[PDB]
RNA sequence: UGCAUGGCCGUUGGUGGUGCGUGGGUUGACCUGUCCGUUGAUUCAGCUAACGAGCGAGAUUAUCGCCAAUUAUUUACUUUGCCGAAGUCCUUCGGUUAAAGUUCUAAUUGGGACUCCCUGCGUAGCAGGUGGAAGAGGGUAGCAAUAACAGGUCCGUGA
């Protein structure tokens, strides 16, 4: 009782368009994807709502791999662009161990006011 | 204020799509996913609040809605068969089922006079039928069509107002008279509109996928208020005495006050990697005393304030 | 003359296998693609000098099991009513183009079960359980890749 590449094929590229639609009850996902896909048999589309359901309550969760289902993609550019407010990368005042010190004295930037030592 | 579990009762054995309750109080049915209708009757005594009555098998799949007659003898009930059936209150027996509906039949009402029987679901039209049983009006619209609801009373003259909400987003809302000319049409929803029902008064109407409830106008349209539900509700129904509105999350039930304008409770019941029962149904009592609502698993709860 | 052959069939083996396009490795036969868990299964999962298309497996077809729509008073029955025979106050038989049907009977269109649900174990899935007509490919069959056996048949043929 394993799910071939065919069934499993399509339920990804049903969720990937109709994630509108769809929950996480089984009886309604099934009537959905009669009318999304056409099928050929009444079979087929029991197994494929059958993976459908499955992938919903892995959904409800962190996100899955070799999917996108377009909430997501909106939701990944807004959490990608913002930056927070200041560089992070002042101490300001910089610790620096006493070799590494020594190397600043050696490019010609010593007295830089970043501290030294510990 | 807050309200206590006064009693579970059970006699379901899979889930419970829709529920309803006849006039004054005494029996309730709740349509079940087990395709088999119940009608119970209340005692309210200590223990046991109800036990069954009747059952209405009949249809050869899931029974979605339920609607009653005002005389609590005739009611009529739908499921995803694609037909309905009217069922004698007293001696069950189907009295006549209905024909010309293609696909799974998803809501259904009666008028407030038992005039205008109002099927529907996923052919994308609003039939409406005789209490004889013949086809009048076939009202279109875009997509599915999940919930419908009816106006309280309007005297018979005054037109039947009927609320419709769709699978796409959009909320339909029709006048009758004869001809049926609707009010308004708008994009009431973000996603999927899941559930409508009125307020008593019929100023304002209710629907509500992407957890937000949204309160409307009744004429013409636009937003007086936009709600925010914690995670994403499945029936809403509004008290009939009272200023409440409520709405069947995951979570609990959210009990919005509607002046002051904020979630007073939340209830649920105490029950690794499970969903655990969700709320798919309410049914206040038609005097404001009393709050039901159906389960997932196949069960009933009473609260009452 | 089946050791000259066509077709057809059994078998290796109905096991899970087979090999193309472009790329890479090798002087070359050739290899890679076609490799730490899961499945009846090269079944999926994921690793990854390979990436992408196949065929077989699966899907599909046939039937058995459970449903309710659609028809049937001269090809199936049932209920009620009539007229008989016995019993002899209400029970059982036989008959009836005579009124209503469909639980049995007959057969078409659809519905139904998906590891969906819960709990354990380990994402792929597995074990148990509730409900359910039916629970793990629902049962049983049918069809069945490439590559060959000097296996069989010139006593099937106007091969």
């Amino acid at each position: 009782r394993i799910r071939t590449k065919t069934t499993k094929r399509a339920a990804r590229l049903v969720i990937e368009r109709f994630y509108g639609q769809l929950s996480f009850d089984f009886q309604d996902n099934k009537r959905v994807c009669d009318a999304v896909a056409d099928i050929p048999s009444k079979r087929m589309r029991n197994k494929i709502a059958g993976y459908v359901t499955h992938l919903m309550r892995r959904l409800e969760r962190g996100p899955v791999r070799g999917i996108s289902f377009k909430l997501q993609e909106q939701e990944r550019e807004k959490r990608d662009n913002w930056m927070p407010t200041t560089s992070k990368l002042n101490v300001p005042k910089i610790l620096v161990d006493p070799e590494t010190k020594e190397m600043l004295a050696a490019i010609g930037l010593g007295e830089m006011e970043g501290v030294e030592v510990f | 204020a807050h309200f206590a579990p006064r009693a579970t009762f059970v006699g379901h054995n899979a889930a419970i799509e829709s529920i309803e309750i006849d006039n004054e109080h005494n029996y309730l049915v709740s349509a079940s996913r087990d395709k088999s209708a119940l009608v119970w009757k209340l005692n309210r005594t200590q223990e046991q609040w109800a036990t069954p009555f009747t059952r209405l098998i009949g249809h050869n799949h899931f029974v979605s809605d339920v609607s009653l007659s005002r005389d609590a003898s005739h009611l009529l009930t739908s499921s995803w068969d694609s037909t309905l059936r009217l069922w004698d209150l007293s001696t069950r027996t189907t009295k006549k089922l209905f024909l010309g509906h293609k696909k799974d039949v998803l809501g259904v009402t009666f008028s407030p006079c038992n005039r205008r029987i109002i099927s529907v679901g996923r052919d994308n039209q609003v039939k409406i039928w005789n209490i004889l049983g013949e086809n009048k009006a076939e009202l279109q619209c875009s997509s599915w069509v999940t919930s419908v609801a009816c106006a309280p009373m309007a005297d018979e003259t005054s037109p039947l107002v009927i609320a419709v909400g769709c699978w796409d987003g959009k909320v339909y809302i029709w006048s009758i008279e004869k001809e049926a000319k609707l009010i308004k049409e708008f994009k009431a929803h973000d996603g999927r509109c899941t559930s409508v029902d009125f307020t008593p008064d019929g100023k304002w109407v209710i629907t509500g996928s992407d957890r937000k409830v949204v309160m409307w106008l009744t004429e013409n349209g636009a937003k007086t208020i936009s709600f925010t539900a914690p995670s994403p509700v499945h029936a809403v129904a509004a008290c009939p005495t009272q200023a409440w509105i409520c709405a069947a999350t995951y979570e609990g039930i959210a009990v919005w006050d509607i002046g002051a304008k904020q979630q007073i409770d939340l209830v649920q019941p105490n029950f690794n990697a499970g969903r655990t029962p969700d709320c798919t149904c309410l049914a206040w009592a038609a005097d404001g005393s009393v709050l039901y609502s159906g389960y997932n698993d196949g069960s009933i709860r009473a609260w009452e304030v």
